[PDB]
RNA sequence: CACAUUCCAACCACACCUGGCGUGUGGC
DNA sequence: TATCCGCTCACAATGCCACACGCGCTGCTCGGCC
DNA sequence: CCGAGCAGCTACTTGTGAGCGGATA
């Protein structure tokens, strides 16, 4: 089952690490083991005004939790790509994914 | 307890009301401090307050709700709103909002908006379903805005000649070109009266920029409509501020599919203001105006258009000429060919004390064929051909006499046969 | 105490700061981020 | 998913389309943000995008692809292109390009051009095999551009008198000299209609500089051709920008051996703009115009010529006179003897509401012998000799009557015998 | 009526400066 | 299950003085009741 | 969009003492 595991990256490089891991997944043609990035930085919070009304697609903690199937090859692939300093989870090295309640919570944060 | 209920009644009612509520002498405070202290002491008895006002965006992110009592300026009774409400309910400048309010909580100094109930006279649920202004498809004016009262009063002539000189429509672009002390004020007052009588469905607003306070106080109680003004008591920062306020109010209202009609007096004062608040860009021409100092008047005036989906924005501003300073002239210069309808008043006719002093053939309306019917257009052409060979002054007198004999313009047209 | 923390205006826009200032600033940053995450009902593993 | 497919359809189709795609309320954004978010969410499903647009060179080296929806300006949906592509495929201002595009990648904010497929409606392989503009050998106009429709409609007269007053050809240099409110707009609209009907092979483009938005929206849906405009809502920087955009588009297209016809309205507005964006050089003459402030209008107008290898660039601009300000006059002054063809419209004829109000003998075309045949030229000389002793107004009426009796100009010529 | 202070001929008050820390070198 | 043995981690290693020098670039994130 | 502050781009010491298993009776 495609579980939603959490991964931490270098401070600021969250989207860059997301695109790097996507290119790595498309590289070793292992799409049957992973899902998508699910970048939770849906924080369109902006500051508008005199000639300056751009948006900010940022303002979120450095977490790029990815939907995937936990496996030896999958873990070694998501760790082989650099800038993956953080693999959160209480474990030796094989953690437990997130539950469906927080899945729907972050989905609501995505929609809002 | 609503904000407008204390917003509209005069200062005397506020005095007796606060003296009844057992207050410190409220006669020592300003109107805004009067309403502020009264709402404070009312909430101190345990009531949840309701309020209303027009929103202004600030560059720090949050917004402030102003009223027409302060002419849309900063005051102690302005209602603070967080940027996150502006996000969720899609707020912006010009959105008039009424709903649940409370006084500033512990350590704060401005009212807070709890619960939105009316966004531009609409449900806040559909307020997010709006169309923007620049994405609009403008058009020419098709619907005729008849200015004639039909009762045949003495001053009503100055309106009927309107229907004979320069037709108006929903979304028209009109420029009043007249020297000082020619009769623009009475003309504008009659315009406002006729519009408020014949078309009470469209919202009517008037701009007074750098005017005299007596004119303001006479205007605010002669027209049936909410008026805003700014005298010379205040810096041009206030004038530009109220300018964004009124223009964004009109924009949001026409986005809500409403017909807005703004009467601006005068565009020369507004141009002077915009020029004096704009920083120097090194581009100076004759008169002392910066090159980008006119971008804001151009914006305010080009805001006028006729929308196709519904609603329109008519903007009728007066410009001043023959004031002895070339700078004013240059302003009028760039506003020469920008408008499609003009009311030319010559001082030569007003010098004889014959009113209204309107230059007929120097006035006109572009694409006026879509505003009137075929019979009316043919009669207008015949009247223009009759008045063209004669001069300005006694020819205007001829029109005034031919208008005063008949009751409405139907009898005048039939007699012209 | 603030003046007990070495912070002197160096030549130019730069300031000669102390090593404790960076520590306190990082502590405050992570504390504020944690307080933000607790309000948004972040996942248990994230707040952990 | 192509850029033009969302570029041309109105805002309403974009609304329903995004509401179908399960979007945040797109009614809160601008047209450019609408297309931007829709293309974002489309690529988020995994599609490679195609796009198109006209290139603009920047001084930092890279280029940006603009559309006619933004009137060739900066926007969120502009396609970024690296300078190295401009090097290899020999790009420059005016080169319209269509090909593979993707949304901005991680951390970027503008679309990127992957693969070039069409450079000015040509293969990008032959795009490097082009001839420059200044190396061209200009000539006079030889091919006749017949403006007469031949159907004999009521307004078609204003076109037939064209073929009788001032002939046009491929690469002609024409100046419309007329006071305000004389009938230049309807004339230009008929010109555009007749060209798009009789010569659909040549590309047709129109310039509207500092005009009213109603005229823009009426023009963009009356002619069969892609139009660009710039109202007074915007600073003169926008006007000069769209000026380079359109002139370089015409230049690249005529370099690609295509016949370009540009109708500019009005050159007085463009001269005012060029004067107000140019810095002061200490050289001021009467009117308030810098000496080098006219170099850019001179450049834009001298861009017109007739190429020998193939293709041509016809530029027909209108100038304003009798506007009360001497500055305008001075502009027309330096544009007096620069054009080889002129359409003189006098307000004296338009004052009687008889259209078209064209001054016959004050109008004319230099070297018109190479545009028409011998019979046509002799008949033109005879008509000029017949109309010369009479005045302007009722002589124009005489031409209008003699034109309205016959169906096309062949019957008129045969009757003139 | 009461609380509380009172904005200006010499001059008193309005002064005077980088070891945060590390590294390198040398001497005792 | 007690208890000696082997592996692992914290702590230490003058003092003074003199001179000289240093902490960058691109990139990312947070800053704001008038 | 603007400005302000901050982050990514190891092994020749040896000795002493204490603590934590650990394996042997
Ligand atoms: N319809 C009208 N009826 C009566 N008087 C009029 C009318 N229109 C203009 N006037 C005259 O015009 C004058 C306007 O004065 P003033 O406000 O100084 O001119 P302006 O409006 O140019 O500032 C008044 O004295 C008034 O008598
Ligand atoms: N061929 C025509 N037939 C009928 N009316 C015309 C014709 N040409 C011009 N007009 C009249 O002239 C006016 C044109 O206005 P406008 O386009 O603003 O002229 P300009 O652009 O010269 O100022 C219209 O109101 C229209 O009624
Ligand atoms: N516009 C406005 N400014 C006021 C008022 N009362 C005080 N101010 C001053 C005090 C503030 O320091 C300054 C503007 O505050 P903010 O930093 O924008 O305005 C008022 O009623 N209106
Ligand atoms: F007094 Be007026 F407005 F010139
Ligand atoms: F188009 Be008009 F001549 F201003
Ligand atoms: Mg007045
Ligand atoms: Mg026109």
């Amino acid at each position: 089952k495609k579980r939603w595991y959490v991964v931490q990256a270098f401070s600021g490089f969250e989207g860059r690490v997301a695109t790097s891991l996507r290119e790595h997944i498309k590289l070793h043609n292992m799409e049957d083991l992973f899902g998508e990035v699910m970048v939770p930085t849906e924080e369109v919070v902006e500051i508008r005004g005199g000639q300056r009304r751009k948006s900010e697609r940022k303002f979120f903690p450095g977490y790029v939790l990815v939907q995937m199937v936990m496996n030896d090859a999958s873990w070694h692939l998501v760790r082989s790509v650099p800038r993956v300093m953080g693999f959160i989870g209480g474990t030796s090295d094989r953690p437990a994914p997130i539950s469906d309640k927080e899945v729907d919570a972050i989905m609501n944060r995505l929609q809002q | 307890m609503n904000l407008t209920e204390l917003k509209n009644t005069p200062v005397s009612e506020l005095i007796t009301l606060g003296e009844n509520m057992g207050l410190e002498n409220l006669a020592r405070m300003r109107k805004q401090d009067i309403i502020f202290a009264i709402l404070k002491q009312h909430a101190k008895s345990g009531e949840d307050i309701f309020g209303d006002g027009v929103l202004e965006i600030l560059q720090d992110g949050f917004g402030f709700l102003r009223s027409a009592d302060s002419s849309y300026l900063a005051g102690p009774d302005d209602i603070y709103v967080s940027p996150s409400q502006i996000r969720r309910f899609n707020l912006r400048t010009g959105d008039t909002i009424s709903g649940k309010i409370r006084p500033p909580k512990e350590g704060e100094r401005y009212f807070a908006l709890l619960k939105v109930n009316e966004v531009n006279f609409d449900k806040p649920e559909n307020a997010r379903n709006k169309i923007l202004f620049e994405n609009l498809t403008p058009l020419h004016a098709n619907s005729r805005l008849r200015m004639e009262r039909g009762n045949g009063s003495t001053e009503d002539l100055t309106a009927r000649v309107l229907d004979l000189a320069s037709p108006i429509g929903r979304g028209q672009r009109g420029l009043i070109v007249a020297p000082p002390k020619a009769g623009k004020t009475m003309l504008l007052q009659n315009i406002a009266q006729s519009i408020a009588y014949n078309h009470p469905d469209c919202v009517l607003m008037v701009l007074l920029i750098d005017e005299r306070p007596e004119e303001v106080t006479e205007m605010q109680r002669l027209v049936k409509g909410e008026v805003v003004a700014s005298t010379f008591d205040e810096p041009a920062s206030r004038h530009v501020q109220v300018a964004e306020m009124v223009i964004e109010k009109a924009k949001r209202l026409v986005e809500h599919k409403k017909d807005v009609i703004i009467l601006l007096d005068s565009i020369t004062r507004l141009a002077r203001a915009y020029n004096t608040v704009v920083p120097a860009s090194g581009k100076v021409l004759t008169g002392g105006v910066d090159a980008n100092a006119l971008h804001r008047p151009k914006r305010f005036f080009g805001a006028a258009r006729n929308v196709e989906e519904g609603g329109s924005l008519t903007i009728i501003a007066t410009a001043l000429i023959d004031t002895g300073s070339k700078m004013d002239e240059v302003i009028y210069e760039e506003f020469k060919g920008t408008g499609n309808m003009e009311l030319h008043l010559s001082r030569k006719i007003a010098e004889k004390r014959v009113f209204p002093a309107i230059d007929y053939n120097r006035s006109g309306t572009r694409k006026e064929e879509l505003l009137t019917t075929q019979e009316e257009l043919q009669k207008m052409w015949i009247l223009r051909k009759i008045i063209h060979p004669m001069g300005e002054i006694d020819a205007m007198e001829f029109l005034i006499n031919k208008l005063a004999m008949t009751k409405t313009n139907d009898d005048f047209f039939e007699m012209m046969k | 105490p603030p003046d007990l923390r070495p912070l002197v205006p160096l030549d130019g826009g730069r300031f000669a700061t102390s090593d404790l200032n960076d520590l306190y600033r990082r502590v405050i940053n992570r504390n504020n981020r944690l307080k933000r995450l607790l309000d948004l009902a972040a996942p248990d593993i994230i707040v952990r």
